[PDB]
DNA sequence: CCCCCCCCCCACCCCCCCCCCCCCCCCCCCCCC
DNA sequence: GGGGGGGGGGGGGGGGGGGGGTTTGGGGGGGGGG
């Protein structure tokens, strides 16, 4: 009744499988042409609510980009042609070829000639429902796709791996048509299919191509895996656009297959016929900074309010009473200065490194774990849990090529970020003294095992610490209450002393805050879901003045589009102040004064015009950074002249 | 080329899709034109597979799942249908599409036979064709209690509700196909792994004859399955009451369903003849002797710890072995010495049938479940008190026709049919007086011999061993009838002349030839002569003639060759061997044609402490038959030391000597 | 394990599995001529989900606080990933002898270069090793929730 | 008593083997005595 | 009616071809000096 080559059947008769396993089913050719037809129309007439086609938009941001990756959202899959979204689920290798035939199609539709720009598409399945830690994956999800959570824990290089291969057999005619090559197992030939006999075999080198890849080791969340067990790992293979997406010490979420092959290393050492898996990943998800259009001119509006310094300044920590200047220099250094370089001869640092120097049970240690949740980039490091390796960068004896390379320490990994050390007063000087280059020179020079160079360490460092014996003690200066030599310290071009002094109306007012924060965070305090969202959004205007999720973005977005300059700024104003804290700081157990706290002035002004999203700092911004740095000073001071002092510099900062 | 088998594979996809499906407002629900799309699929199994004898449609149909997943759920949704419309009376459409889904289930379920006439085609798809059939048998006997079943035999009711003329050709043909559709689907059987031969076999031999699918396991397949079904449907209620009301078109069917339900299963097992725990217990202790035997037979200390024994035969020179065992006991050093040897003599080899008692191996049994047990049984037993007698006289009024046109199988399956019934009722008879032998009296009716007769001398003629067997077999159960029939008495001593002159020497020439033929051959001619033995003695031409024309050399050497398997014969089988040999040695006194040697291997092998069972009662007769061989063989050999040499070789057919060497004067 | 052959594509399948991945000797294709050329059919073929898990002699009863002697465990299907180091348990199952797989020969590996055995054809010169190991069915050792409803529908 | 040091631990030919080919032996069938 | 000779199958031997066979860095434990 109708051509064998174009027979094709009903939406129905694809749901009534009848082959036994569902990738005989899919390579049916029938059935094969009619998914190809079903996925062109899912793709051509699935739409936003606003009635626009998702991937007509996404085919034309596709082209723009010039990818070669087309991220289907799998629950859109799911809501229209669900049939064909189990197909996805239980036969992905199979089907990931059609769908990638049907994108292909799709977007040379949409542009013509795209086959120029590249002879493929791969789809990437977004938004697969459900998921899988690496314990939890099994035989019964052996060819499944899946969606993984891990670490991406040791990432290898960007080899070429053949992807179609003609061969030559030695013997005969030589030539043999391309095989496909996959993620697990070299090619075999059996038998030339020419002489259809044994011989020696060899790539040919003309019709031969090639494609990126990568393996990476992904291991178990370590807020994840539950105790008395060893973390489990699987090899992730990466392929074609998904090499280096991601670089290693940091979260993932991998939609992928899960494969697997004969070993014979595995059989050996075994002794059983236990097969090897992988990950052959579809797609890598890294794991909220990200922004739109309206976000852009809603943080534009916010900004220009003259109150926004302070309302950002409120909103740092917010469940934290009090200890405004913490927050102060906790938001100047998390929207940090500006970095420069004159003529390319002399760079200098942008990042703000603050110190929070006080007494026990003052809140030092959540402030850093607040912003370890609020940077973009950060990483958070305890006492004689860090090393001096591990903190700036190490060198390993690579176990596939035998070559020495570098591993990232935790000031590599926070590069323009972060980093946040806990308990830097009981950390080992044996491991301290690595801070002193990154911290600074924003730099690591490693020389060892051959390698030598200098790597990038672009860190503002924020460090809590308890003072020398257990307290502070405000009879005494700065370098008698901390073990903490004048080099170290002089990096760290802010400081804030904490202290718990009994103070009724204080205490009273902090234990009031704290009990309502508490029972507000306590578990059981348009639909249900979004429901307690929007009791939430209003428990969060409780303290907030601006939202975090808002205040997230707008960091971001400050550090990485605004660059503040020093536009007329009051040169004499910030050079009094230096003369005046350098003559004042000649008492020897004092914060030491340096031109490098003189760039902090600076920096931090910066800073300041940064969170009002200014091109230009003004006098108001140097006048707060001025007075930042003068009480960071003057509380750095046994009590005996702290008021003397307070009454010198008040000169500098009560004009404002 | 193969572009045509994708485009066939193709098409057959298509109808597929045409015959239906679920409908989700699951219900099975049938496609528009499903009646003419059913048709189409008929017309291609007789376009292509038959006319041009290819076998692909069979193979596409089985790859798209057409029986399983539309044909099963038609027929018992319109089971279900008819059924409640039975109960609470457009049928007259959809019994059309429940029949052509029979015609196909009768297709598709056809047996399948491989000869030199099949298409290479045809013997390159056979094996997984046969997996094929093999998962269609389980899905039709598991399908909500098989109750396609049921659909099969309404079917039928249908036409035998109207009268016997009543019934048109067309009406004939649907109840000859339903008997075939239950035929194929107890004849579905796992299929033979075939190899080829051209290129040699590696350092390992085949992994595993195992051709099961994957989705099957052989319980799936086993008796006990067809039995629970059938039951459950009352398959045996149609084809008793169809049996009893036969007053002949289809008889031929209806005999063949009852040959593929006896073909391969004991009578003995229908009958006893905690309890299996202890039974168990029991097995374990009879296993347990050669525990302690084989133990006997090995070291006490490490494989590395072995010495050297030395045997210094009596003439002076010596031999080594490295057995510990063997170091104090000089009988395993010996027979160790032998094992060692490299070389072994060459021996030389040696389907359109099914698997039986034919062809078996001799210990081969049904375990039944006990509920499958009675229904079995007590369906077998109300089809003899019904069934039988008409049964057998229709079919074989039938066979005394067209006997030049038989068929080989058709042959081989009556004479089965006939043995394996009139068996079970003698065994029946003999555990219950309320059984009666007159019960099976269509068995020795002369027009009944007269036909097994005709088969068993033609096929010998023809040289058609397959059913020279069979009619062998067929034999023995009618002279048994005969014995049991004699003591409980005419009819009697008309086969006693009947089976004179040229019948007994056919009789006498099968154990002849049985030496070059199989276990289960050879068996069964040792119990036809026993039998033959039996017979004439408890008749009595002459006695003394007749067994003379058995007691020569290649009937002992036929004898031997079925005893050589002593381990795996029975202890009955043991023991008729034996009492042959009592008549041969001790009663026929015609001792000399023992005297060779392969006989006194192998009574030591039996008589071994690893040899038979030390209860067994065959054993007993064993040590009684050698006591007195062994005196009579040492009598013989000190009248007569020439013996010591004649011993070792077939006896001296020269006459003017043979004497001497068979008396001694 | 279920196997198509190279030459013809015909399936071989249900292939019990010894110690080594095992291949078929024979097609089961009287037209076809092939021993031992083979595709693996991944999805028609059978796994179990194993574990290995090393034990070592329980702290209480070495007899002299000595070094303790280590058997290796198997586990299959739902028993696997119940054990955890440093955990003290019960198991139960078959103790079995486990073959040198490489001295018997392996694809794609090479056999390994006291006393073993030799003779049987699989080794030629080679002479195989073996180890033990116990195969468990069943392990328990000896030695949260945050709902009510959740908990105490696991009461009595 | 505390901190630093330093010590440990770890990452081309020849043999075995297999495949292919050819001859010889043993059985079966037919004819001759 | 039995034994020899001719013809075909099956198994074993022999040959030929092929593949395989220490330094450097880091952490933690353990011991010694200020
Ligand atoms: N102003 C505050 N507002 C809210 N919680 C506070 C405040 N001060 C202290 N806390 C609580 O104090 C607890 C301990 O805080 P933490 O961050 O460890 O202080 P700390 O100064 O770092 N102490 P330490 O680790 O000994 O140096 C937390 O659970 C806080 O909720
Ligand atoms: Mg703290
Ligand atoms: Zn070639
Ligand atoms: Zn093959």
């Amino acid at each position: 009744d109708i051509d064998p080559l174009r027979e094709e059947l009903t939406l129905e008769s694809l749901s009534n499988v009848k082959a036994n396993s569902y990738s005989e089913w899919i390579t049916q050719p029938n059935v094969s042409r009619t998914i190809a037809r079903e996925l062109k129309s899912f793709l051509l007439e699935y739409t936003d609510e606003t009635g626009r086609s998702v991937y007509g938009a996404r085919i034309r941001t596709l082209g723009e980009m010039n990818s070669e990756s087309l991220e289907v959202n799998y629950r859109h899959l799911a809501e229209s042609k669900a049939i064909l979204a189990l197909f996805l689920a239980k036969c992905p290798e199979e089907m990931l070829k059609i769908f990638d035939l049907v994108a292909m199609e799709a977007t040379e539709l949409h542009y013509p000639d795209y086959a120029r720009i590249h002879s493929e598409i791969h789809v990437r399945i977004s938004d697969f429902p459900t998921i899988y830690s690496l314990r939890e994956l099994r035989e019964s999800n052996l060819s499944s796709l899946v969606r993984v959570t891990g670490v991406v824990t040791r990432r290898t290089g960007v080899f070429p791996q053949l992807k179609y291969v003609k061969f030559n057999c030695l013997k005969c005619g030589s030539i043999l048509g391309p095989f496909f090559q996959d993620s697990n197992e070299e090619i075999r030939i059996s038998f030339c299919t020419n002489c259809k006999s044994k011989g020696p075999f060899r790539v040919n080198g003309e019709k031969t191509v090639y494609r990126n890849y990568q393996r990476v080791t992904l291991q178990e969340a370590p807020g994840t895996v539950p105790p008395g067990r060893l973390p489990r790992h699987r090899e992730v293979i990466l392929l074609a656009d998904l090499v280096d997406v991601s670089k290693p010490g940091e979260e993932v979420e991998v939609t992928g297959i899960y494969k697997n092959n004969y070993d014979g290393n595995l059989n050996a050492k075994n002794g059983f016929p236990v097969f090897a898996t992988i990950i052959e990943a579809n797609s890598i998800k890294r794991r909220v900074f990200s922004w739109t259009e309206e976000e852009e001119r809603e943080f534009r509006k916010i900004s220009r309010d003259r109150g926004i310094i302070d309302k950002i300044i409120s909103s740092m920590a917010p469940s934290i009473y009090g200890h405004r200047d913490i927050k102060t220099a906790v938001a100047c250094s998390l929207f940090g200065g500006v970095p420069k370089n004159v003529n390319g001869k002399h760079s200098i640092r942008g990042d703000i490194n603050v110190l929070l120097l006080g007494d026990p049970g003052t809140a030092k240690s959540q402030i850093l774990k607040y912003v370890e949740k609020t940077a973009h980039r950060a990483v958070f490091a305890t006492g004689q849990g860090a090393s001096a390796v591990g903190l700036t960068a190490s060198v390993r004896k690579d176990p596939i090529t035998k070559e020495w390379t570098l591993e990232g320490g935790a000031l590599v990994l926070a590069d323009k970020g972060v980093c946040l050390i806990d308990e830097f007063d009981k950390m080992n000087d044996q491991d301290r003294t690595s801070i002193h280059e990154a911290m600074e020179q924003q730099s690591i020079s490693i020389s060892k095992a051959g390698i030598v160079t200098t790597l990038q360490a672009r860190c503002s460092i924020i460090a809590a610490a308890n003072p020398n014996g257990g307290r502070y003690n405000s009879t005494l200066p700065l370098a008698q209450n901390v073990s903490l030599t004048e080099p170290i310290l002089s990096r760290f071009d802010i400081l804030c002393v904490v202290r718990d002094l009994v103070d009724e109306e204080a205490d009273e007012r902090l234990a009031t805050f704290v009990v309502d924060s508490h029972v507000r965070s306590h578990p059981e305090n348009l639909n249900a879901r979004q429901r307690r969202l929007q009791r939430q959004r209003k428990k969060e205007e409780e303290i907030s003045p601006i939202p975090q999720e808002l205040l997230m973005k707008y960091i971001h977005y400050a550090r990485t589009k605004i660059y503040p300059k020093l536009h007329q700024m009051d040169m004499d104003k910030v050079s009094r102040v230096y003369a005046d804290l350098r003559r004042e700081s000649i008492s020897t157990g004092s914060f030491p004064i340096t031109v490098r706290h003189l760039e902090s002035i600076l920096r931090i002004a910066e800073s300041f015009a940064k969170m009002r999203l200014s091109e230009f700092v003004s006098s108001y911004d140097l006048d707060r950074a001025i007075k930042v740095v003068v009480d960071s000073f003057v509380d750095a001071q046994k009590v005996s002249v702290r008021r003397q002092l307070r009454r010198s510099f008040a000169i500098y900062t009560l004009g404002h | 080329a193969d572009f045509s088998l994708t485009v066939l594979r193709a098409r057959i996809a298509l109808l597929a899709t045409a015959i239906g499906g679920p409908d989700y407002t699951p219900p099975y629900k049938l496609g528009d034109d499903c009646l003419a799309c059913l048709k189409d699929l008929k017309r291609w199994f007789k376009l292509v597979d038959d006319q041009q004898k290819r076998w692909d449609v069979a193979m596409a149909v089985a790859e798209y799942r057409i029986l399983t997943d539309d044909l099963l759920p038609i027929l018992i949704d319109w089971e279900n249908k008819c059924s409640l419309a039975a109960k609470l009376a457009n049928k007259a459409y959809y019994d059309k599409i429940a029949l052509n889904c029979l015609q196909l289930l009768v297709l598709m379920t056809w047996p399948l036979i491989v000869t030199e006439q099949s298409s290479s085609n045809q013997i390159t798809l056979y094996g997984e064709l046969k997996k094929h059939q093999l998962v269609y048998k389980k899905t039709i006997l598991s399908m909500e209690s098989g109750k396609v079943l049921r659909a099969a035999i309404r079917l039928a009711l249908d036409v035998i509700k109207i009268d016997r003329l009543s019934r048109t050709p067309r009406d004939n043909m649907v109840l000859k196909l339903v008997l075939n559709f239950f035929r194929n689907v107890i004849a579905i059987e796992p299929g033979e792994f075939t190899i080829n031969t051209k290129k040699s076999m590696p350092k390992k031999g085949i992994t595993s004859i195992d051709t099961l699918p994957p989705n099957v396991s052989m319980d799936d397949i086993s008796l006990n399955t067809v039995i629970s079904s059938f039951h459950k449907n009352k398959v045996f209620g149609f084809l008793l009451t169809l049996t009893s009301s036969l007053s002949d078109f289809i008889n031929i069917p209806l005999l063949e369903i009852m040959f593929y339900f006896t073909k391969d299963v004991n009578q003995e097992l229908l009958f006893p003849r905690t309890s299996a725990g202890f039974e168990l217990s029991k097995l374990l202790q009879k296993e347990h002797q050669m525990r302690k035997n084989v133990i006997k037979h090995t070291s006490a200390r490490h494989s590395r710890f072995g010495g050297l024994l030395s045997i210094q035969t009596p003439d002076k020179t010596r031999l080594t072995v490295s057995g510990s065992q063997a170091l104090v006991d000089e009988k395993i050093a010996l027979q160790k010495l032998d094992d060692s040897k490299k070389w072994n003599k060459r021996i030389i080899k040696k389907e359109g049938l099914p698997n039986s008692l034919l062809n078996s191996q001799t210990g081969k049994a049904i375990f039944f479940t006990e509920s499958n047990g009675k229904h079995f049984k007590e369906f077998i037993n109300n089809f003899i008190d019904s069934g039988f007698n008409i049964l057998l006289h229709s079919v074989t009024n039938y066979f005394t026709t067209e006997q030049d046109r038989m068929v080989t199988l058709e042959q081989v399956e009556y004479l089965l049919f006939f043995a394996w019934f009139v068996k079970y009722q003698l065994l029946r008879s003999k555990i219950d007086n309320s059984a009666d032998i007159k019960q099976v009296s269509e068995a020795l009716k002369e027009v009944t011999f007269i036909l097994v007769s005709s088969l068993l001398r033609s096929a010998y003629d023809l040289k058609n061993w397959t059913v020279t067997h069979a009619g062998m077999i067929a034999f023995n159960e009618l002279l048994n009838l005969v014995s049991r029939t004699k003591a409980a008495q005419d009819i009697e001593f008309i086969v006693s002349r009947l089976f004179s002159d040229e019948r007994i020497q056919l009789l006498s020439n099968l154990p002849k030839i049985g030496s070059k033929y199989s276990l289960q051959f050879m068996k069964s001619c040792i119990e036809l002569t026993h039998s033959v033995l039996k017979v004439l003695e408890q008749y009595s031409v002459n006695f003394q003639k007749v067994q003379a024309n058995y007691m020569t050399e290649p009937v002992i050497e036929t004898y031997i060759n079925f005893l050589e398997r002593f381990r795996e014969l029975e202890d009955d089988s043991i023991k008729k061997v034996f009492s042959f040999f009592h008549r041969v040695f001790v009663q026929a006194k015609e001792q000399a044609l023992l005297f060779r040697f392969d006989l006194i291997i192998l009574l030591r092998e039996m008589l071994s402490p690893d040899g038979l069972d030390r209860m067994s009662r065959s054993r007993k007769y064993v040590s009684q038959f050698s006591d007195y061989f062994l005196a009579r063989l040492k009598k013989r050999l000190k009248k007569s030391p020439a013996w010591f040499v004649g011993l070792l070789f077939p006896p001296l057919h020269n006459s003017e000597v043979g004497f001497y060497q068979r008396y001694g004067e | 394990a279920s196997f198509t052959c190279d030459m013809c594509r015909a399936i071989v399948d249900n292939v019990e599995q010894s110690f080594k991945y095992t291949e078929p000797t024979f097609c089961p294709n009287p037209s076809c001529e092939n021993r031992a050329f083979w595709t693996l059919n991944v999805t028609r073929s059978r796994f179990l989900d194993w574990q290995k898990v090393r034990i070592q002699e329980n702290a209480n009863e070495i007899p002299t606080g000595s070094m303790p002697r280590t058997l290796d465990v198997i586990l299959r299907g739902d028993s696997v990933e119940r054990a955890k180091p440093g955990d003290r348990c019960k198991f139960t199952g078959v103790e079995i002898v486990v073959p040198d797989v490489t001295q018997l020969g392996l694809p794609g590996v090479k056999p390994s270069s006291n006393s073993g055995v030799t003779g049987l054809r699989s080794l030629g010169v080679r002479d195989l090793t073996y180890k033990i190991s116990f195969l468990a069915c069943h392990v328990i050792s000896i030695g949260n929730e945050r709902d009510q409803e959740v908990f105490l529908n696991s009461l009595s």
